[PDB]
């Protein structure tokens, strides 16, 4: 109300509404999914269009060989925080000739939003993004807020109508943890779980994005025709 | 580069200068003009360091237009060398230091009457009723010492200008490719086409 | 006074086919008069179909490649995964040695690869950035022996047709990648004989539009 | 952060007029008045003193009438302390011109580059403006003798004879009526405090509250003098125009 | 007042928000991809008739395989052309090729985010850039002061934007010609135009691959008008 | 390096060779020392190889953004002073170039400019650029009239560079020639000096300090 | 720019079929003079790896703090620190040698010569070479020095190429090793008799071996030894 | 530094800072330019409540900005004088580098550029001005005139005025002004200036100023007597 005009300032009750406004902009975004085994991890992401004539805004990025992300609000503050991770990915392999940890990589966005909610002038990263990564402790899976808070899960998801992927995969744990070996039926999984959060619209052609990273499977997208078969 | 000549009479200034541009053992040019109007009363010829030479006259002929074109005003010729000698004065102490001499001719118009200026590179300003830089001076220096008259026209100064064009291409190592004469006085600046 | 450079010696060479390329190079490394390694390889696979060597100062080499390597991972990022064509890679490599120029990388650069219309091709480059689309290039300290000998046998230099009064020249043709790699072993059989700072090994990586293929040959150890 | 505390010095108004120009304007018309006459053989600078105390050193003071050179001389209407900051600025500069061409300042170049200055406080930096407005009377060989006016605003204009701070309107108005472009400098001085004495919100004029200059070619031929009046001096020229 | 990068409790930066206000009253912008060109038609809009039209410069060249159309706060795309100008020519010198439309187009976004408390407010401007390249062909993108940007098969962008883009949904097919997507700009500049539409108060232009970018001649385009009319007229 | 360039009656002949050297060692005999700046504008190239080729690629770049900006081919005086100024900035760190920036723009007709890694830029009707020129010079200026025919001043470039490429250590290769009109410039082909010498030396009967 | 002033001798090693041994002396030359004797310079980093340095000693003390700190940092939010997320011997490599390069490309380079020894996590043998120049390298035998003079022709008699690795064992390596320091002994005039040397095994793990000395060796001949010709007494 | 983010977007897409500097200029003295066949004519009214004026020594209204460019204006003067500054260094440094003058465009599209720049840098306000540019391009006899503005818009026009009861003035010109037939010598087109200054000024004493631009830089400005004629003329011919 008064304790809104920016990121500086605390409300009566402890909060920050500018974080809170950033964190708005994600439950607008388009819905997101994210979940692993202990062999592979998988994203999928519903894409949005503007109309019939308009392309859909991508939603999934690479970062490295071995990780990557998938966004849900302001894309371009996506873009910042992917192309950071990039950067941060390749000092990590240039100087120490050392594949950067999932782990590290959290650690890494979550200072860089902080930075943005404790000085004047700036404001809060407007996006919520799902990191998934193969390392030298296996597969894992991300959930970074622009509030700072980075969270390491068996799955998750984000946007609108998370809640109905976010609670068919707390259902599923057990079953799609232990899909080891097999990709094809972990992005099974992964779309029967984004299919929860579905109003009006089902899952077309050029509508679904799929990633997938693991043992032996660099970080790749499918979009277009290489998704028809999970559909 | 090399030869720049200046003559003052009773009524206008005239610069004289060398036409050639060497490089190495080949003569690159033969009709090179080394000299800039920096306002419609005022030339400046130059000699000294290549590229240096060409990116200072032309520098400070913005600088004069900028004024002229600021005031509505032309600048009187002493005003202009003090501009010029500052310039140079600033550049003697810097990283790289432009490594050119002037000759500055001119017409107050209101005063009346012609003046030479002769300008180092250090920005050693003096003015003169005649000047020369680099070896030339070693021989036309005395030789005006000899001929010149301060109440002479231009005719006469064209006359003794000759005799020293004469002397330098007689005595000079260098074929210096004969000189493009100017003169400044209270009609403005015009070239001597026949020399 | 330290002196920030430094020689490892060794020598590359790249000859071109009509649907292949092949960039060699001599596996030994050294300093002076000593042996660092028998086996450290100059010749690297950069992606995309690009096999490049920067040889001479080793730090310098290694740094080079290191960001082009580099540049061809951000030109994915930058540009939609687009593949970069050879020409591209010999334009972005100018600007990476020419951005030191006044300091530069002791290194005389190879690239090779196939252009955009699957003709095989081969870039190089001089210290500071200056560089050529060629046929055939030998780089490095046994440059001066191996290059006339491919003008002689690549490129047919001084060879006239028999009986035609040196009037007729030999005819340019391809050459097959079994002839080109005897050519290769020759040159560096033959290098490795009367240069000091050349031998222990023989590197070869092929380019077609298959891939990169690597090949292994022995050389003299004295 | 620091936002809420910025009065914003540097904006438009919604009529397109600049907030704190207007207002220093006003500041200034409650200074003490400042007359300037330009005659064919000199200037005159006139200019009233802010309610004098007996108590106050009269003769070693200076408040209204500057020296920016041997050549120009200002006269001031607002902040004192302001118009200071400005006139070494101003005596610098035509240093820095005498430097470097080796020929005094043109009036209207010292002018321009003093109102420029004035402009850049008005549209950027978020500082508040110069209080301040300037009469400048000067001679050169180009236009001879000049007199300018500058505002806050960093707008300049020329006058034959011009009044700035308190009364100007009605100031103007007498010197619109009695001026004349033949007149000489002694009528010059007349006019000047005639039309002080006229609009002086004071009782009566006296030497004590006045401060008085001339610039005249009065000196040996071909050359200009200027003339900061003494006290006694401003006493003897008001009685020997019959003020007092 | 309040800082220029705020977020409004929806979600939205407000000045962002504000200067999509700002486009909305610029005037016409339209663009048609085809696979025989992409053409870029505009509304010129001139304020008075002693203002000469052919000044008005809202069609644009950013290199010969790319082209830009404008709309809103136009003298706030300046310095996006001049450097979408500088990204093309600088890619050509670093790679020695043409620059794919959709790197050209995220180069200028890049732009657009940079303002707050870089420049002091987001543009007042959106642009449609159209191009060709060898890899994805012909392209029309839709660049906002959002740093976002959508490609589109047909975009209407400004005053009438939102009626000519319901008729761009009718109009448009994956078969159309060069010669039907200059009729059919013309068609929907006329209809949202407030002013008759001519060959003086409309532009058009297209970028095709063998000629590349051209902004068409006022005799060119009222042919084309001449063309367009005589057709509506023949049902 | 020999370079040349000439303004005569029919517009402008450039003729090149093509060698470049690393000390005594030939480093190539294909080198391209010309750049096609745009279809009106030719840069000759002379000394550093790396400084050349990069700052008169750079120049086209530069001169791409002007008619960009300008909407109007860049002027051949224009194109040689923002090279010139450039060099000049660099004055000092050690570049080294010799080039000429020929062209044709309707202001100005056909257009020479002489620019050098010192700052030196001048305008002119001959001249010859690289460690060759004055063989080239000796051969052009005694057999140039400005009424040479297209023809034969296309030869006379040819002939001159054939010159400095024999008596030159560091000239040769093969010569590169190039015609420049109101229409533009127009390539007149790759000439090896390995057949043009023999071929010149037996047509024209020259060269008799030769071994037949 | 810099003169180096307390200076490190050789460091020696090679590779042998379970893994890698590094041996360097533990005398602080100061030019000619001989002048300090208990300098420690093989640096283990972990449990896996050991950094050998010779050359400038100010420099290498530097060294040994950035290895310090650089284990510390690794260990900060890295619950893996002492297991998958441990250092590795070619992470602390890339590291010196980037810093390496960057400090001869500053003109100011870190006066040294570097073997970094150890065992990578997949058992593989890791040894490789860095000095002042940035100069990268690796081989069977690495030595810097008067070691790359001396001890490398040895070494080599051993291990000569890939293949003879799998084929030499620890108790043939070390002995090469410790003969090779002996022959340093004689023939270095920067050489003292006491060294350190470390074993890094895949199976057995690290074995750092301090306070050793060269022994069995030849001297009696030189009782022979008159004048330098026609000296018969 | 003062960072302030003065000029801003409001919720209905306006940027105030921008639009109050178009009151500014709405407030400004009228200025005129009309270009006939050969020339272009530069009007400017000059307001009578300042009496004891010097004429010799006040800026003038119309300022060269090269030999054969001219500037004028309405709005605030002081934010005039750097535009016409920072225009007269880009006229010799053009000139500096690219070896041919300034054309009027180019000069137009860098002034108006500038204008632009001050209305999305933080710290600054923008310029409370809008000017008028006319000349003609380096060996050329087409004449040009362009307005710029606040916003940093600019165009060009057959005939324009800008400043106080501009909108009166433009009416004037927008039906005595033939596109077909432009004022065909200097005399037409500055009697057309005068004609459209006379719905505004008030008297035509020293109130106008009128200045002419031909080609090859001759520009000349008129005295007192010389626009006194045409005043007395358009009278004489007005009581009809
Ligand atoms: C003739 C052959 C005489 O040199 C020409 O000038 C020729 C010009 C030329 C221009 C463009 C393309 C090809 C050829 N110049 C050279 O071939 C040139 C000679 C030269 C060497 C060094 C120089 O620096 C003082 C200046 C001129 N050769 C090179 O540039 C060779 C290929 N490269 C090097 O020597 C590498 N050096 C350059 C300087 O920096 C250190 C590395
Ligand atoms: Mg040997």
């Amino acid at each position: 109300n008064n304790y809104d005009g920016d990121t500086v300032t605390f409300s009566p009750t402890g909060r920050l509404f500018q974080v809170e406004y950033a964190l708005e902009a994600i439950k607008q975004g388009s819905v997101t999914v994210g979940l692993r085994s202990n062999t592979h991890a998988v994203l999928v992401a519903l894409k949005r269009n503007a109309d019939e004539l308009s392309s859909y805004q991508k939603k999934i990025i690479k970062c490295d060989e071995h990780m990557g992300l998938s966004l849900a609000g302001l894309a371009p503050d996506a873009r910042v925080l992917s192309n950071y991770l990039r950067q941060q990915c390749n000092y990590s392999s240039l100087v120490f000739n050392r594949k950067l940890a999932v782990e590290r990589a959290g650690h890494l966005l979550c200072d860089k939003a902080q930075k943005n909610t404790q000085s004047y002038g700036g404001r809060p990263y407007g996006v919520g993004l799902l990191i998934i990564g193969y390392d030298k402790s296996g597969a894992h899976l991300l959930e970074f807020q622009p509030s700072g808070n980075v969270t390491e899960l068996y799955g998750t998801a984000i946007g609108a109508r998370s809640q109905g992927a976010k609670t068919y995969l707390e259902r599923t744990l057990d079953t799609f943890i232990k899909i080891d070996g097999n990709p094809d039926e972990l992005i099974k999984a992964g779309v029967e779980a984004i299919s929860q959060s579905l109003r009006d619209e089902s899952l077309t052609v050029d509508n679904l994005s799929i990633a997938i990273v693991g043992k032996d499977t660099p970080f790749t997208i499918y979009d277009g025709e290489a998704v028809a078969k999970y559909i | 580069m090399d030869i720049i000549l200046g003559i003052r009479v009773q009524d206008s200034v005239i610069l004289a200068s060398s036409k050639a541009v060497t490089r190495g053992i080949s003569v690159l040019k033969d009709s090179d003009d080394k000299t800039r109007q920096l306002s419609p009363h005022t030339l400046m010829s130059f000699a000294g360091e290549a590229g240096d030479t060409v990116q200072f006259a032309e520098y400070i002929q913005a600088n004069i237009q900028l004024y002229s074109i600021r005031e509505d005003y032309e600048l009187s010729p002493q005003a202009v060398s003090s501009f010029v000698r500052q310039e140079l004065a600033k550049s003697i102490r810097s990283r790289r230091p432009y490594q050119v001499n002037v000759l500055i001719g001119g017409y107050d118009k209101k005063k009346n009457k012609p003046e030479l200026y002769q300008i180092d590179y250090l920005g050693t300003k003096v003015e003169l009723p005649y000047g020369a830089h680099g070896y030339s001076g070693f021989y036309t220096f005395s030789l005006l010492d000899h001929h010149y008259r301060p109440d002479m026209t231009t005719e006469e100064g064209l006359d003794l200008l000759k005799l020293c064009v004469q002397e330098l291409e007689k005595r000079m190592p260098m074929d210096f490719k004969g000189v493009i004469v100017k003169i400044v006085d209270k009609d403005g600046i015009r070239q001597v086409d026949d020399f | 006074q330290f002196n920030p450079y430094g020689d490892n010696g060794g020598t590359i060479l790249g000859i071109a086919g009509e649907d292949f390329a092949v960039l060699a190079g001599d596996t030994r490394n050294i300093t002076d008069y000593s042996i660092n390694s028998r086996y450290e390889p100059k010749v690297f696979d950069c992606g995309d179909n690009i096999v490049m060597s920067a040889n001479g100062f080793a730090a310098d080499g290694d740094a080079l490649v290191k960001r082009f390597k580099n540049s061809v991972k951000w030109y994915h990022f930058d540009h939609n995964d687009k593949k970069l064509s050879i020409n591209s890679a010999a334009r972005n490599i100018q600007h990476l040695l020419y951005g030191k120029r006044f300091f530069p990388y002791y290194v005389h650069t190879i690239i090779a690869g196939l252009d955009e219309d699957g003709k095989g091709a081969v870039y190089s480059f001089d210290p500071v950035g200056s560089y050529e689309r060629e046929q055939c290039r030998a780089g490095g300290a046994a440059a001066s022996l191996i290059m006339p000998f491919l003008d002689n046998q690549v490129n047919f230099k001084n060879q006239y047709e028999p009986g035609t009064n040196g009037k007729v020249k030999k005819p340019l043709k391809y050459l097959s990648v079994e002839e080109v790699i005897k050519l290769v072993r020759d040159s560096f059989t033959s290098a490795t004989e009367r240069h000091i700072q050349v031998g222990d090994g023989l590197e070869i990586l092929i380019v077609t539009k298959d891939g990169v293929r690597k090949e292994f040959y022995e050389l003299k150890r004295d | 952060g620091s936002r809420r505390y910025d009065s914003r010095t540097t904006i438009f108004s919604p009529e397109g007029r600049l907030y704190q120009v207007e207002y220093a304007l006003e500041s200034i018309s409650h200074a003490g008045t400042a007359i300037g006459i330009m005659a064919s053989d000199g200037i005159v600078l006139a200019a009233e003193r802010k309610v004098t105390s007996t108590l106050l050193e009269q003769d070693t003071s200076t408040e209204k009438l500057y020296k920016l050179n041997d050549k120009i001389a200002v006269a001031v209407a607002g902040l004192t302390a302001d118009a200071e900051i400005l006139i070494n600025t101003a005596r610098i500069h035509a240093q820095n011109y005498l430097k470097t061409y080796n020929e005094d300042i043109p009036v209207e170049i010292l002018v321009r580059r003093l109102s420029d200055i004035k402009q850049g406080y008005t549209q950027h930096g978020g500082l508040r403006p110069f209080g301040v407005s300037f009469i400048y009377a000067g001679y050169d060989d180009r236009y001879g003798y000049q007199l300018y006016t500058s505002n806050p605003s960093g707008n300049y204009t020329g006058w034959k004879a011009i009044s700035v701070g308190a009364n100007t309107s009605a100031a103007q108005t007498l010197l619109q009526m009695d001026y004349k472009d033949d007149m000489k400098v002694d009528d010059a001085i007349e006019l000047a405090l005639k039309t002080l004495s006229k609009t002086t919100d004071s009782s009566a004029l006296t030497y004590d509250r006045l401060e008085f200059a001339t610039i005249r070619k009065g000196a040996n031929d071909g050359e200009v003098y200027q003339k900061i009046f003494k006290p006694q001096e401003i006493k003897d020229i008001l009685v020997k125009t019959g003020i007092t | 007042d309040r800082g220029v990068s705020t977020f409004s409790p929806e979600g939205r930066l407000f000045q962002v928000e504000y200067s999509l206000e700002a486009i909305k009253l610029g005037s016409t912008a339209i663009g048609i991809a085809t696979k025989e060109g992409v053409v870029l038609g505009v509304e010129k809009r001139a304020t008075s008739p002693l203002l000469e039209s052919d000044s008005i410069e809202k069609i644009v060249e950013i290199d010969r395989h790319i082209g830009c159309a404008m709309s809103g706060l136009t003298a706030d795309a300046r310095s996006m052309i001049e450097h979408a100008r500088t990204a093309a020519v600088t890619h050509n010198l670093y790679y020695d090729e043409d620059i794919n439309v959709e790197s050209l187009t995220q180069s200028v976004c890049d732009l657009a985010l940079r303002f707050g408390e870089l420049m002091s407010r987001p543009f007042g401007v959106a642009l449609l850039i159209a191009g060709h390249d060898a890899d994805d062909g012909y392209q029309l993108f839709h660049a906002e002061p959002s740093g976002t940007f959508y490609r589109y098969n047909a975009k209407a962008i400004g005053s009438g934007s939102e009626g000519a883009q319901a008729e761009l949904l009718n109009e448009w097919h994956s078969s159309l010609t060069l010669k039907e997507a200059e009729l059919l700009v013309l068609k929907i500049l006329k209809q949202v135009m407030e002013e008759k539409l001519d060959e003086n108060n409309a532009q058009l232009s297209c970028i095709t691959k063998q000629d590349g970018f051209k902004i068409y001649d006022n005799e060119k385009t009222a042919e084309l008008i001449k063309e367009l009319k005589e057709k509506e007229a023949a049902e | 390096t020999t370079t040349l360039a000439f303004r005569f009656q029919g517009g402008i002949i450039v003729a090149v060779d093509s060698r470049a050297t690393a000390g005594n060692w030939v480093a190539s005999q294909t080198v391209k020392k010309v750049i096609e700046i745009n279809p009106f504008l030719l840069g000759t190239m002379a000394g550093g190889v790396a400084d050349c080729q990069f700052w008169e690629t750079w120049l086209g770049s530069q001169c791409r953004l002007h008619e960009l900006r300008e909407k109007e081919r860049i002027s051949v005086a224009a194109a040689s002073k923002i090279l010139s100024n450039l060099v000049y900035q660099y004055k000092g760190a050690g570049l080294s170039m010799g080039t000429m920036i020929c062209g044709y723009t309707r202001k100005e007709g056909p257009t020479i400019y002489y620019v050098d890694s010192d700052g030196t830029r001048l305008k002119g009707d001959i001249f010859c650029v690289g460690s060759g020129q004055t063989f080239a010079y000796g051969v052009l200026d005694s057999n140039y009239k400005w009424d040479l025919s297209v023809e034969d001043a296309l030869y006379l470039g040819k002939r001159s560079i054939l010159a400095a490429a024999h008596r030159d250590a560091y000239s040769g290769g093969s010569v590169n020639l190039y015609h420049v009109t109101e229409d533009g410039w127009i390539y007149h082909g790759n000439h090896d000096v390995g057949e043009l010498f023999w071929k010149v030396k037996e047509e024209e009967g020259s060269f008799n300090n030769v071994i037949g | 720019t810099q003169q180096p002033i307390v200076t490190g001798t050789s460091v020696i090693s090679m590779k042998y079929d379970n893994g890698v041994i590094i041996a360097a002396d533990n005398l602080g030359s100061y030019g000619s003079l001989l002048r300090f004797n208990g300098v420690e310079r093989l640096i283990p980093v972990g449990d896996n790896t050991v950094v050998g340095i010779s050359g400038d000693i100010s420099d290498m003390q530097h060294i040994e703090r950035l290895l310090k700190d650089l284990v510390t940092e690794n260990a900060y939010d890295n619950p893996l620190a002492d297991a998958e997320e441990a250092l590795e011997p070619s992470y602390i490599f890339e590291y010196l040698a980037t810093v390496m390069y960057q400090r001869r490309s500053k003109m100011n380079p870190l006066w040294n010569a570097i073997i970094v020894a150890g065992v990578q996590s997949n058992g593989d043998q890791f040894l490789r070479y860095v000095n002042l120049l940035g100069v990268t390298y690796s081989s069977p035998t690495l030595a810097t020095g008067f070691g790359a003079h001396m001890a490398n022709p040895l070494l080599r008699k051993v291990v000569d190429r890939e293949s003879d690795i799998p084929k030499t064992t620890v108790q043939v390596a070390e002995e090469a090793i410790v003969n090779a320091m002996r022959v340093l002994y004689y023939r270095d005039a920067r050489s003292s008799r006491n060294f350190s040397l470390a074993i890094i095994d895949k199976n057995t793990g690290l074995t750092f071996k301090k306070n050793l000395q060269v022994e069995n060796m030849k001297w009696d001949f030189a009782k022979d030894i008159k004048g330098y010709g026609t000296q018969k007494i | 530094g003062y960072d302030r983010a003065l000029s801003i977007f409001s919720p209905d897409g306006h940027i105030f800072q921008v639009e109050y500097a178009l009151e500014a200029v709405k407030r400004g003295t009228c200025a005129v330019g009309v270009k006939g066949k050969n020339c272009v004519v530069l009007g400017c009214e000059r307001r009578s409540t300042l009496k004891l004026q010097d004429t010799r020594i006040t800026p003038s209204k119309v300022s060269k900005i090269d030999s054969h460019v001219v500037l004028s204006f309405s709005g605030l003067n002081a934010d005039s004088r750097i535009l016409i500054e920072k225009a007269r260094v880009e006229a010799q440094s053009h000139r500096l580098t690219l070896e041919d003058p300034v054309t009027v465009e180019y000069l137009t599209r860098y002034v108006a550029g500038v204008q632009q720049r001050y209305t999305q840098s933080g710290g600054v306000r923008p310029f409370g001005v809008s000017t008028l540019i006319a000349g003609f391009d380096p060996r050329d006899d087409e004449p040009k005139l362009y307005q710029t503005e606040p916003s940093g818009i600019y165009s060009s026009w057959s005939a324009q005025t800008i400043g106080r009861n501009s909108k009166t003035v433009r009416e004037f010109l927008e039906k005595n002004y033939d596109r077909k037939e432009p004022p065909a010598t200097v005399e037409e087109c500055v009697k057309l200036t005068v004609r459209s200054l006379l719905e505004v000024v008030q008297t035509g004493a020293k109130n106008i100023e009128i200045t002419v631009v031909k080609p090859d830089s001759d520009i000349v400005a008129l005295s007192s007597e010389e626009i006194n004629q045409y005043v007395t003329q358009i009278e004489q011919e007005k009581q009809e």
